[PDB]
């Protein structure tokens, strides 16, 4: 299982951004996933949740940022994409995809995290 | 030591397997009967957030069913399909041969997430979730069941005096199976 | 000698089963040609003479207890038997032992 | 809205410590399982601990843990120099629709 | 009294069985030592004497509708309890209630 | 109520159940007994062109399966591999301990394509397939299977009176279970 | 009339079984609250009065053979049955019959 | 004809079929009962390489099942995790329902490689594998079980009178199953 | 030996129109599949129906179908400008011994 | 799944050429094949359909090229070969190999076509 | 400790030759399966024959093999030019722990 | 399923020397390995057998070769390494890493050789 995140650069506050979360290993299809973000000289933190495709439930966001970002998904090329627009202040920082996906025995569901983004604001 | 309920003419009598009263006349395979009876027609509340108090997840104990042949027309049947929060079956998939309740006017479909802190769902008051003929002590995943008895009678001698639409009802529940669970019916 | 206990009584019984023996039309009967699987039930309706249905709910609910207790016991998935038991300890009840006549399970007349 | 956990601990190398988790009765009470992250400075998180004492793979039998009532700890037997890192635990909450509730972190020193 | 109106009567039966007490001989009971699968069967011959097996043949027919209504109504896969049930019924026709001498079901000569 | 044919001596008489003949003698469950007889016997074809004739696909029938004890030997049986155009499976796997038929000369193995619309292949007269000691409604993938029907007998009070090479032919088929189906036999 | 003829006795029966009906106590019996399945033996022990017990192991060996013919002969992968067909064989043997009194299978005294 | 125990008070008489003693009074299938024994109360060596001498694969041959009500406390039970050389499973999975035999002080677990030259593991003197309240006659994988025995008994009319720590030993093997076989007990 | 189809088809946005396919009893009419595929020009077919109204993936669920007798329709519910395309009927006619048929074409205008 | 095919040249009426499909992402051993063409200005036309070798049926050919061309397969290499002999007039169009494959749950099986080929005659 | 060969074999072509490779009773004696590989010279060995003549793939059914004892043959119909190779015997030896031993090699020629 | 070991190279005898293979195509994590080594002229020869992790037997070494050489491996690499301690005379052969892993059906195990390297003494 292998994932990699793309898109980090500065951004003047005000603007949009894509940050791109491209994974391989597992059947993309069927796996709910999260965004989580980590600031510096804090503890992680948790942004959004995108549920299956085939489950239909709606994506959920965190409480001070739900509004503003925005994520989705492509099976078709196998890609969890989080549109982020108007940042303003505090919103600089790494960012990591996390999914949970079974190791073929489905008695139990492991934690793959990934390298992730660094995002800041000036 | 299962109380077979006997049907004289116009009455119904517990048999007393101590007493032999021989009066009764089985004379075929016929005459035995099993017959699920509804919870609903004792009067429990049937509202899908007092209903779902009724059930809780343990582990340890194997499942069991028992088959019946007959039974009631039901208005509420229930409709889970729960997952775990990071996404995972907390409820087992249908056995070769268990169909859903045939006969029931409102299906509350309940699908959302919890903690399913168990390997099986289980009644709290030890009543059997009834199935197509078949009643188990757990839920199921997907297929439609209702709360319901079960209970044994000797018919009489006569065969003859004795023995469609449907609309679904979508809710989304968050703490599924908890103290305090969130519900959002559409 | 059954009395109700319970909240309520509903006194109507709306059923359903299968007919062991249907009077078939024809070729209605061959698994091929017949009803699927939804419709093979009839029903029928039945009211509260003889004050027999608050009866028969209250039966039910005393023997869940018992029939659980036979569950946990048992080894079997899907228990299908339990009528076959009763019919046969119904007639070793009577005749499994020498009928001595005037016996309270003896009920032979000569 | 957070898990609570110690600042910092510290132990002898070879001996036993233990970080505390304590949470609420919509995360840890109602029945949720309890995930344990590693951070070693500059790198991201793995998973160290899921669930009752289950290893992911490649991880030293030196880790275990415990859940009790609203509160939960890792145990850690014999610290060597490596163990420094920042220790996060993680559970679902309820008032957040079921979603990522993560703790503060704790500086474990050898 | 039953009259064959098939367009044919094979009128040999060839048969194959298994015997449920086959004459042993020393360990070949034992599963590990005994015949596989395939040697378990015993084979005989039998011809149209009495008229009979033109009757056996017609007979089978009849029985199939039947059989298949029964199997509609149930829900078990495998049935392997139609004797027994047999049995039982036809033990209940006889002894289910009080004899009654010179009545048609009770024959008993006192 | 299941036909029970009694065998007196010399003589077989449809059992009837409304009235009561004891003079027949039960004494035990050893005389209680199942035959399987094959369809051959009543002078049906038995071509593989006009076999497959009296087969067709269904859904919506959940198959079921009998015991019966004894049989007859077969003549002609019936093996079918057949896929769909795309190539998929329209013949369900043999469950645990369904074997093939255990004595016939000839086993028509018949392979090939054809629509198979429809999840079960059932017999168009309503005879059963019978297979190693059971008797199936349904075709299962790559099991001998012979047509032919059930009968239970009461064998009499005497026990002593009452109760090897095959060949391979095969055939490629096209537009199986259709109208219209074309055959090559090799 | 059965003499044991192995190696040993083992003079003590220390036995498990379920218990078909226990007394239970209040909401024990409902199965989300009873006992775990390793939780539900009760235990005794016998000794050998009546020299009952080298009798009984006896009988078991005796036992082996015939039933190993039996099991080979079924098709049933799990066999549930085999009481109900004695007990069905032990009432036929009785009364499957016409009763002749004086006959050595009719136990009825007039 | 399956030998059926009679038990008269203070006295035990196998029930002679052709004759008829009806003095026995069998009132109720609450009677009626199956034992399981073990061998190892006739003397038999129980030590894990004599025991293991006992048992040999074959192939052809289904297994079989059958259940019983009541057993004996075990001193020894054994559990086989076996692999052939190249690595893969010569001993079956444990069916749905089949939970290892409930009492034994010591559990020998025996694990290795072998030639596993057959489908299932039979016992060579015709016992049965004891498992919690069913017989089987094959080893499955990774379950404890008893060598044992199945007798069959009427019980007298009086219920009353008539019906915790384990330790675990690891062997590993070679060459299982095979005329010389190599043990290390640590 | 070739599926028929209208040669083109019109309709205003937003509305639905309906493509047929006629087929013959030996490909829709003996009971096979029918399988559309939209070809953009330049580009090669993917497929967008499949049997009974089954979309593989990313399908707006504008797209259905049915099938009657030797005909199919494929009805698309709200023409947007995208919609420009070449859709094909295909089956398998078994004169052919089993073997693709596919459709003319039809050109679909917004 | 991902097809690509090669040996698109233009070739003079009366030689020969292979035409290579070389696919991944499915089991390649126990999937049927068809060389489907399509001529431009026209539908789409079927030329060959290859069983899978387990099963051993012989390959069939369409009516009016049947004898000319030739199809095979290489599991050792994953790969599918359509051999053309005597090339002749109106032979000119895209080639297209199609297989159907299920996505693991068997349930169905879904149509992967691939890119294709020119193939021209002068 | 080695499993035993013929130095070279020979024969015409389109003729059957055999190999024989004979062991102990630790290694094909005791029950355990035979491996036959051929390396052409430059190269390394592949599989051509597994247990009871079975082929991983894109194997002539040229090759055959079987066992009997302690000794196994492999059996070549029909002799090619490009048959040259070296063909080795494998099996697992006991008194090895159940560990490789493999045969000399035969030096087969066309 | 392929298989690539590397480290070939001279070394004078009584140094160390590090063999590794590296493979993919299979569920690395479950399957048994043996090192095999061919010396010129002369048969096959067998040196080591290293068992699952998760069975947790003791790897076993040949007669000859137990105690210098050292077999391990790794899964979140998927590497075998064996590792080989005062190289002494004849020693001088082609090493090949030997598997045997299912095809999916589990009714049998294949054998997968590698290509092997070459180490000589001098
Ligand atoms: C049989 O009837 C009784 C009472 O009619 C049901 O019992 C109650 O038990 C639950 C907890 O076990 C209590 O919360 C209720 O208050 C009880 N009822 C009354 C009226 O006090 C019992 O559940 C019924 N049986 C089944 C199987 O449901
Ligand atoms: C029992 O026998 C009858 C007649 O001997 C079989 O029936 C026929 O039914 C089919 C269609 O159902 C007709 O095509 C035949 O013409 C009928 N036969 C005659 C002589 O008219 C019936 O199939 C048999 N039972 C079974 C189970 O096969
Ligand atoms: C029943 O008891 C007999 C003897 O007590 C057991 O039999 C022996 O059979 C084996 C081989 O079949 C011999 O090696 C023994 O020497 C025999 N015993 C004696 C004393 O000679 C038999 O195994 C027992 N039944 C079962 C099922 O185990």
């Amino acid at each position: 299982v292998q994932l990699v995140e793309s898109g980090g650069g500065l951004v003047k506050p005000g603007g949009s951004l894509r940050l791109s979360c491209a994974a391989s290993g597992f059947t993309f299809r069927n796996a709910w996933m999260n965004w989580v973000r980590q600031a510096p000289g804090k503890g992680l933190e948790w942004v959004g949740r995108i549920k299956s495709r085939a489950d239909g439930g709606p994506t959920d966001y965190a409480a001070p940022v739900k509004g503003r970002f925005t994520i989705s998904r492509d099976d078709s090329k196998n890609t969890l994409y989080l549109q982020m627009n108007s940042l303003k202040s505090e919103d600089t920082a790494v960012y990591y995809c996390t999914t949970h996906v079974p190791d073929y025995n489905s008695a139990y569901y492991w934690v793959y995290w990934g390298q992730g983004t660094l995002v800041t604001v000036s | 030591s299962i109380p077979l309920g006997v049907i004289h003419n116009s009455a119904l009598q517990v048999s007393d397997v101590d007493k032999l009263v021989c009066r009764d006349k089985l004379s075929s395979t016929n005459q035995l009967r099993s017959v699920g009876l509804n919870l609903e027609g004792n009067g429990v509340a049937t509202d899908v957030p007092s209903a779902t108090k009724r059930w809780g997840f343990r582990s340890g104990v194997p499942p069991k069913v028992v088959n019946y042949e007959a039974g009631e027309w039901a208005e509420n049947c229930y409709n889970l399909e729960i997952k775990k929060p990071d996404g995972s079956e907390c409820l087992p998939a249908a056995p070769d041969g268990i169909r859903g309740f045939p006969r029931c006017r409102y299906v509350h479909k309940v699908s959302g997430t919890g903690p399913c802190a168990g390997d099986f769902a289980f009644h709290k008051e030890g009543a059997f979730f009834l199935y197509d003929r078949l009643a188990s002590t757990v839920i199921y995943r997907g297929t439609t069941f209702a709360e319901g008895v079960v209970a044994f009678l000797i018919l009489p001698q006569a065969k003859k005096d004795f023995f469609y639409y449907s609309t679904t009802i979508r809710y989304q529940a968050t703490g599924f199976g908890t103290n305090e669970t969130e519900y959002l019916f559409e | 000698a059954i009395v109700n206990a319970q909240p309520k009584c509903n006194p109507n019984l709306h059923y359903w089963t299968t007919q062991d023996e249907g009077a078939a039309i024809g070729l209605a009967w061959i698994p091929y040609f017949g009803p699927a699987a939804e419709g093979i039930y009839i029903e029928g309706l039945m009211h509260n003479q003889d004050g027999l249905i608050c009866g028969l709910r209250q039966l039910a609910n005393e023997t869940t207890q018992a029939l659980q207790l036979f569950l946990r016991a048992t080894t079997e998935l899907r228990t299908f038997s339990i009528l076959n038991r009763k019919a046969i300890d119904f007639l070793l009840q009577r005749w499994g032992g020498t009928c001595h006549i005037l016996g309270p399970d003896c009920c032979i007349e000569p | 809205s957070v898990l609570t956990q110690p600042p910092s601990v510290s132990g002898a190398p070879g001996q036993r410590v233990t970080i505390s988790c304590t949470g609420s009765s919509s995360n840890i009470g109602a029945g949720y399982d309890v995930y344990w992250y590693q951070q070693l400075p500059g790198t991201a998180p793995k998973l160290i601990i899921y669930g009752n004492n289950n290893r992911p793979s490649g991880v030293p039998d030196r880790f275990s843990a415990s859940k009790s009532g609203p509160s939960a700890s890792l145990a850690i037997t014999g610290l060597q120099a490596e163990d420094e890192a920042d220790y996060y635990c993680q559970s679902y909450d309820i008032r957040l629709s079921d979603n990522y509730v993560f703790g503060t972190g704790t500086k474990v020193t050898v």
